[PDB]
RNA sequence: AUGAUGUCAUACUUAUCCUGUCCCUUUUUUUUCCA
């Protein structure tokens, strides 16, 4: 249970994980921000995209990283 | 916390008649618990015990075996204060006997200024209104009335050794506890001392449930 | 019981009992990668000592090449203290 | 002392080689010499 | 009334004591936005008081400075009219022999004069810095220091040059002279933006009446120098005089504390000042040269190090100048029969002969090593060996030499305590001596043999190591009488009984054979290992270590001067070092078994390690699957795999697990060439994971984690695809051990099988009913997302959005 | 490329003392770079500003003089927008220019 | 009680069934799940592969092969072939016959090179007849008596045995085509 | 007096193992002289 | 048809241990009708 002191400072290490209780709105969510954070980083998607619409590259980077905020919906209740 | 002080500072009945009463609190403590538990003759005598211990046993290099033995004979189960308990009353049973402690190994100077204390106790004991009693061998109200005063000083098992109960520092038994083999899991000290290593003296077995039989104030149950 | 404040450019060392292991592995094969810790279980008396015996530091730590592989070996000062 | 387990080995043992040849029955226990086999079957 | 009812909601401190981290995020929260309008008002005589309770523990400590910095923070303004009250109850931390007191009072200090309103510290501590207790004046003093680190020095310097410039009080330019030293302590570099503001507040009182403020200002220009490092005296010229001057002119604490700053300057300093003030001190440092004082003899050696260790001090100088009155007076008993002298001298002199050399250095300390307190030519010998080693031994000449290596042989005799001092000076010595020792081997060894011929044991185990010490240069200068007596003189001595004496000849045996190698060696391994057979029966630890290092040198690289039938005895001999209550030597043993692999072939020593097996007691039967392991490594793992694979057959547990355990070790050791026993091993594997105890699944689970990490990048991926069908299953588990190399295996077959496969093995059982199930599976997709969380992103499924949610992903499915 | 690991954004400092790594959450840390003896340059171990819940949109290093150096990153905090049910703090929250800045001298990163 | 209200919202097997797109998924427990409408798309994805049956039982996982008798692991041909299986027999009998002081006798002067077992054997086995075993793709978990499970859904008519055919009167191997079976008579009889 | 052309006495761990066989073989014939249908040695031993 | 309960010995696991341990200086507190 020292194990758990250091598992939710595991769970406090990275954003992301997940418990037996955890919520299909913090699961997907994490899963969309992730998706986001790659987005930008590989150099290549976003040509896709910026190229898919007709944005450009600061435009794209800009859209994406104001939806990092509020991805999928507002929170459960 | 021991309760002479009410929660401003002052002083309580209980608090008034332990400064009176010659001797620590601790001890006064323990000595008005004998008055809940009918034990007054037993914790009387461990008092005075208490007073002096530090010289009892002679434990001479050049006959330890001889020694260890005399010592090894009384040795009771629940701990070194009725160890103690015993052997006074061995001791006066023989009739204050001093070649008594010379055959088992003990410290005349010791046993007869500790009956001298105790004597003198009882001589307060009508001051501070102490009916005398006998716990008739239950030892429970013994370790109990131990308890009810000594409740600060107590360990608990730790699976890295024996640890305090609050600040969980880390104590170890003296060699030469009557437990000092047994080793419980909810201990009760007398001494803190860290001679060479961390100690305490004069340790007995304890109930955990004792404590939220007297302390539920200072010890709540989640920390046992 | 792991330290794992963060990694540094302090190597660490090896008591001669605990020569050889990998730091949790416990292999005894083909380390590829220096072992590093972190200050404050750098500093002082704790200054080149066995991350597992706390003997001398003389011999140093490895990382057991499956432990680069997985790249466990990322987290940092790995001292059970 | 003496338990099931030993007690059952030796009976075994026993009713097999014969009641005068302690030295082999004592081989077939661990941690039994003769004099405890020979005593405990009388 | 509100004001006790605030207390009353605020000691939700509570909530943050005791509590879920929960409890801590919810009230951590709600303060550190009710923080202004629960005001510290109440807060710091609520707070103070735990601050300082006697056993607050360390996190309770972490905590409420957490609370102390972000809630002053806040209330830059709203913790205004308690500032003196939280100084003077926390002042003495920073100075206080708990770093983490001077830490968090430091960081605590730091936020608070940070938020703080400004002119309130001066305005409270101007006072105290007149005050009369050097106690006080030493706390405000650091205090400042500690304020200095919170707002910056620019804003206070000219109150400093106040404090300093004061002429009602001595105490105070005493006050402001230890500010000074203690921000020269504190921020270090930080110091150079002003670096002669400071000299500037100083140059008043190294001349003044009270030797107190003197001679802290002294070390003010000491610690000044510390942290203001070769940058000279650009700064400090503007003191430098007062110093010089008081350094004779005065006479005692002040000769100490001044001594300790011009010898901290004395690096900083240049030639036409560091040869003038040098050379100038250097008279003062020869009638220093005979104090008894402890802490003068520390500063005056520390300073002659340095000083006597420039550029600008000559060879010559000091030869003629420092060396007859410091080896006069340091170099009598005193000093080595001390416990700081011993190695301080040690320092200073070694530095000594880093500047001049060794043919007069080692010359004025020969005969130290004769004389009564044998920690004298102790200390001499541990001078001698850190110079020597240092430096080489270049320029000795012949008669000192002599005198060297003949003060060496008594030491070595003399000897009485078993201490490695006079082995590795004697090592060092003569490894330095190089190929200078030609002519003193008869003498040499003759004493090292009389040694060997003693009664007591220690002695004789002392000439044994000396004689594995000197073994290379033993030959290097071509001792064929020599090294061949030694040699047969020792395979006589291989009779003893004396463990402790046993195991220094077969090391010192060992120390020969290194050197020459085994076709020239004086006795022929031939009958050497011969001999040596007998002895690994010797069931001593010390002994044992020794014995199967030299038969594992010789099994590995000799080898041939033996005959098949040696080598099955001493196969024999070894099944039973397995047990030896010491880790080298059962290491020592599998190795050997490899050797012998390799020199004889590998089926006769397969086959003596399989009926080891078959013993009980797990420590020499996990020996055994080591070994195994290690001889399929070297002689190539067909020539094995059969053998293990069929005795996978024989129906007892302890040998199925053997051979279990054995492939375990086998396919790490080998790795990359996996990729082809793969498939020979898989249907073991799946057999022994479709049920035969825990130990089994334990085991395969164990093998399967070391193939995949082998097989990584082999495309051998539809093979470990079929053993986690089998792997899986046993998910749900419970013994330690049995649950552990299970998830060990999905980590390994998660590099090697890919990401995706084991997220699908996760998908249902993320959301389960069951609670059980919801655990394991999330224990296993957390250590899936830690390691590759950045893949998974092409693999996650697709989630229907429902009303109020969007959770589709079109950024995906853009088309183009 | 993670979400929390440094390396997406990276600063230096304008005269070449320092530079920093970023993540676009919760990581941040700086290298100090100094000549050695013989100008072969060295580079000591990091420092941190680990603070949770943040993006960040950039990161640069303000042209400060000789002082300690320090740097403009933007930030946000989409911790409360997911702690509303009504979507009212996705709306209101404010980007913050902020400043970090070392301490060379006691060797850490303050806000 | 609120996980009673929750437990109120715990919806029929019927209520999933209908709701759901994919039914064939719906099971027992599905719906004391905190999110049963996730868990149902989740079990009918693509390719994912569920739970092993045994979290439910009480008996841990393969106690139930407790039971019976098994028969030793058989080895790969490649590996029979190379004939090592008759060497170790020999030397195991060999050596449960020889008793404690012929066995000490024989340590302390070893039979050396008793046997030999020439190399190209084994490699060519290993590197030259080592061949594909059988698996199991994607998804297969092994459940206890699964190598028991006899196998089913042929419902093809032309899946014939030869020990079918030898006990049904009817021909086994190259002939299983040109036999029409003694069912394929009344086929043709009755249809 | 002993012999020559001998080995050596057999060490605990071989001794240990053979009283276990000796013992099995004990067991063997019990069971065989009391004629158990219902007993079972296991591929594991 | 496998429950927990156990003071059950045996079997077994971690290249898990054989090297991480020990005895107090000094000394002090007022008292109550006798029968
Ligand atoms: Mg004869
Ligand atoms: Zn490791
Ligand atoms: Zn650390
Ligand atoms: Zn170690």
């Amino acid at each position: 249970y020292t194990i758990h002191s250091q598992l939710e400072h595991l769970q406090s290490k990275y954003i992301g994980t997940g418990h037996a209780d955890t919520t299909k709105w913090e699961w997907l969510v994490n899963q969309h921000r992730d998706s986001y954070c790659s987005y930008m980083g590989h150099f290549d998607l976003l040509n896709y995209f910026a190229i898919a619409e007709n944005e450009s590259k600061a435009r794209v980077r800009f859209n994406l990283m104001e939806k990092m905020l509020q991805p999928c919906g507002p929170p459960a209740d | 916390a021991l309760g002479a002080l009410n929660h401003l500072g002052e002083l309580t009945t209980s608090g008034r008649k332990m400064a009176e009463l010659p001797v620590d609190p601790m001890l006064s403590k323990m000595i008005l618990a004998s008055e809940k538990y009918s034990c007054s003759e037993e914790i009387l005598t461990v008092a005075a015990m208490l007073s002096v211990n530090n010289s009892i046993f002679y434990r001479p290099k050049d006959k330890v075996v001889h020694a260890d033995n005399a010592r090894v004979n009384f040795f009771l189960p629940g701990g070194d204060h009725l160890v103690l308990l015993n052997v006074y009353t061995q001791w006066a049973e023989s009739g204050y006997s001093s070649q008594w402690c010379y055959e088992n190994f003990v410290q005349f100077r010791s046993m007869r200024r500790a009956r001298d204390v105790r004597e003198q106790l009882e001589g307060l004991l009508e001051r501070v209104e102490v009916g005398l009693s006998s716990c008739q061998g239950d030892y429970i109200r013994v370790r109990k009335a131990i308890t009810a005063g000594y409740f600060y000083h107590t360990a608990r098992l730790t699976r890295s050794g024996y640890r305090t109960v609050k600040q969980q520092q880390t104590v170890f038994i003296h060699p030469n506890s009557s437990l000092f083999e047994q080793q419980p899991r909810w201990l009760l000290y007398h001494e803190l001392v860290l001679t060479t290593k961390e100690f305490m003296r004069q340790v007995l077995e304890i109930e955990s449930s004792w404590l939220l039989e007297v302390a539920p104030h200072y010890y709540k149950a989640k920390e046992l | 019981i792991f330290c794992r404040k963060q990694a540094g450019v302090a190597i660490g060392r090896l008591c001669e009992k605990c020569d050889g292991k990998c730091v949790i592995c416990d292999s005894y094969v083909r380390p590829c990668t220096l072992v590093r810790i972190c200050d404050e279980c750098n500093y002082g008396s704790y200054q080149g000592r066995c991350v597992i015996c706390g003997g001398p530091g003389v011999s140093d730590a490895y990382y057991c090449k499956e432990c680069t592989i997985q790249e466990k070996d990322r987290d940092g000062c790995p001292k059970i203290v | 002392v003496w338990r099931n387990t030993e007690d059952e080995i030796l009976k075994a043992a026993v009713m097999k080689y014969g009641k005068n040849q302690w030295s082999r029955i004592a081989s077939l226990l661990h941690r039994k010499s003769a004099k405890q086999c020979k005593a405990r079957w009388y | 009334p509100e004001e006790q009812k605030e207390r009353k909601i605020m000691k939700l401190l509570l909530k943050i004591k005791n509590g879920t981290p929960p409890m801590r995020k919810a009230a951590l929260r709600q303060i550190t936005d009710k923080a202004r309008e629960f005001g510290a008002g109440p807060l710091f005589n609520q707070i103070l008081p735990l601050l300082m309770s006697p056993t607050l523990e360390d996190q309770e400590r972490h905590l409420l400075v957490k609370v102390i910095d972000r809630i002053l923070y806040k209330l830059d303004d709203l913790v205004r009219p308690y500032v003196h009250k939280i100084l003077v109850v926390i002042e003495p931390l920073l100075i206080d022999e708990d770093y983490y007191a001077r830490v968090e009072g430091r960081e605590i200090i730091s936020n608070l004069a940070k938020a703080a309103g400004l002119a309130t510290m001066i305005s409270t501590m101007r006072p105290d810095i007149d005050n009369m207790d050097e106690y006080v004046r030493n706390t405000t003093a650091r205090a400042f220091a500690v304020v200095a680190s919170a707002l910056g020095i620019p804003s206070l310097l000219p109150f400093l040059k106040a404090v300093c410039k004061s002429k009602k009080s001595w105490q105070a330019r005493h006050t402001g002279i230890k500010i000074v030293q203690q921000i020269a302590i504190l921020m270090g570099c930080a110091i150079l933006p002003h670096l002669r503001s400071l000299v500037e507040i100083i140059e008043h009182g190294l001349v003044d009446e009270q030797q107190k403020v003197r001679t802290i200002s002294a070390l003010a220009i000491a610690a000044l120098a510390e942290a203001a490092t070769p940058y000279g005296i650009e700064s400090f010229d503007s003191v430098l005089k007062p110093l010089w001057k008081g350094i004779r002119q005065h006479r005692g604490k002040g000769l100490a504390a001044f001594l300790k700053a011009i010898g901290y300057l004395i690096p900083l300093m240049d030639a036409e000042y560091a040869n003038y003030y040098t050379r100038e001190v250097m008279l003062i440092l020869i009638r220093e040269f005979q104090s008894p004082d402890e802490e003068m003899k520390k500063i005056v050696l520390k300073v002659v190090k340095q000083c006597c260790g420039t550029d600008g001090v000559e060879a010559n100088y000091i030869k003629t100048e420092i060396l007859p009155p410091f080896f006069k007076h340091f170099w009598q008993h005193r000093m080595a029969l001390d416990r700081r002298n011993y190695r301080q001298l040690v320092d200073t002199t070694v530095e000594l002969a880093n500047k001049v050399g060794a043919a007069e250095i080692i010359s004025r300390i020969v005969d130290d090593l004769k004389d009564e307190a044998e920690q004298y030519r102790k200390m001499v010998m541990e001078t001698i060996e850190k110079i020597m080693g240092n430096l080489g031994a270049a320029d000795i000449d012949h008669k000192l030499e002599e005198q060297l290596i003949d003060g060496i042989l008594y030491a070595f005799q003399e000897q009485t305590t078993e201490d490695s001092v006079m082995l590795n000076g004697f090592g060092t010595v003569v490894n330095a001596l190089g190929k200078r020792v030609k002519p003193y081997l008869p003498q040499i060894c003759g004493t090292v043999l009389w040694r060997l011929n003693n009664k007591s044991a220690k002695v004789r185990q002392q000439a044994a190591d000396l004689i594995s010490r000197t073994a290379v240069v033993m030959k290097t200068c071509q001792e064929e009488k020599l090294m061949g007596h030694l040699g047969v003189v020792l395979y006589e001595y291989l009779g003893e009984e004396y463990p402790e004496v046993l195991g220094s000849i077969l090391g010192a045996l060992k120390a020969i054979v290194n050197v020459i190698g085994m076709h020239k060696m004086t006795p022929p391994i031939k009958d050497l290992l011969p001999r040596l057979t007998p002895i690994l029966k010797n069931r001593h630890e010390k002994v044992q270590e020794n014995c199967i290092d030299l038969v594992g040198r010789i099994a590995d690289r000799g080898a041939e001067y033996v005959s098949a039938r040696e080598w099955m005895r001493i196969c024999f001999e070894l099944l039973e070092l397995l047990k030896a209550h010491k880790k080298a030597i059962r290491r020592a043993t599998v190795n050997t078994f490899g050797y012998i692999a390799k020199a004889i072939g590998p089926h006769d020593v397969l086959a003596t390690l399989l009926n080891n097996l078959k013993v009980q007691e797990r420590q020499n039967r996990v020996c055994t699957t080591v070994a195994i392991a290690i001889v399929a490594e070297t002689c190539s793992p067909f020539t094995v795999l059969p053998a293990l694979m069929n005795e996978y057959r024989v129906p007892e547990l302890n040998v199925q697990n053997g051979v279990l355990k054995s492939l375990s070790f086998l396919f790490e050791y080998i790795g990359e060439m996996g990729k082809d026993y793969i498939y020979a091993v898989t249907p073991l594997l799946e057999d022994a994971l479709m049920d035969r105890d825990l130990v089994h699944r334990q085991t395969a689970s164990a093998v399967v984690q070391h193939m995949s990490l082998g097989v990584y990048g082999f495309g051998c991926e539809d093979s470990l695809n079929h053993l986690l069908n089998y792997v899986w299953p046993n998910v749900f588990e419970t013994s330690p051990h049995v649950i552990q190399a299970v998830m060990g295996a999905l980590e390994g077959l998660r590099v090697a099988i890919g990401p995706c496969r084991m997220l699908q093995y996760c998908l249902q059982g993320l959301f389960h009913p069951a609670r059980k199930v919801r655990d394991v599976y999330w224990k296993i997709y957390n250590s899936i997302y830690i390691g590759s969380q950045d893949a998974l992103i092409a693999h996650y499924p697709r989630i229907y959005n429902d009303d109020k949610n969007t959770y589709i992903r079109y950024e995906l499915d853009y088309i183009l | 490329c993670r979400r929390i690991v440094p390396g997406q954004f990276l600063a230096v400092d304008p005269k070449g003392r320092a530079v920093m790594i970023s993540a676009i959450e919760k990581q941040k840390l700086v290298y100090i770079l100094n000549r050695d003896a013989a100008a072969r340059l060295t580079i000591s171990s990091p420092l941190e500003a680990h603070k949770a819940n943040t993006l960040v949109y950039h990161v640069v290093g303000v042209d400060v003089g000789f002082e300690n150096p320090m740097f403009a990153c933007l930030e946000m905090d989409y911790e409360e927008a997911d702690n509303d049910p009504t979507g009212e703090a996705a709306a209101n929250t404010q980007q913050t220019l902020t400043f970090y800045e070392l301490d060379l001298g006691l060797n850490h990163v303050v806000r | 009680s609120k996980k009673k209200l929750r437990r109120m919202n715990r919806f029929t097997v019927a209520e999933l069934k209908q709701l759901v797109a994919r039914p064939d998924v719906v099971e027992m427990h599905d719906v004391t799940a905190q999110d049963p409408k996730l868990l149902v798309h989740l079990k009918a994805t693509r390719n994912s592969v569920p739970v092993p049956r045994h979290w439910c039982f009480k008996r841990k996982y393969l106690q139930g092969k407790r039971g019976i008798e098994k028969p030793p692991f058989e080895l790969p041909d490649f590996i029979k072939r190379t004939g090592i299986q008759e060497m170790r027999e020999a030397l195991q009998e060999k050596e449960e016959q020889k008793t404690m002081k012929s066995k000490m006798r024989e340590k302390v002067r070893p039979k050396m090179g008793k046997i030999d077992i020439d190399y190209q054997k084994l490699h060519d086995a290993f590197f030259k007849w080592q061949t594909k075993p059988k698996l199991t793709i994607h998804g297969d978990l092994y459940y206890e008596g699964k190598e028991f499970e006899t196998r089913l859904k042929e419902k093809k008519p032309g899946d014939l045995s030869d020990e079918l055919r030898i006990s049904l009167g009817m021909p086994v191997g190259p002939n299983a085509h040109k036999v029409p079976p003694p069912w394929l008579i009344a086929m043709q009889r009755y249809g | 007096g002993g012999k020559t052309g001998s080995g050596g006495v057999a060490s605990s761990s071989e001794s240990n193992r053979d009283r276990r066989e000796r013992l099995r073989q004990l067991a063997l014939e019990t069971i065989d002289i009391n004629k158990d249908p219902y007993f079972m040695k296991n591929h594991l031993g």
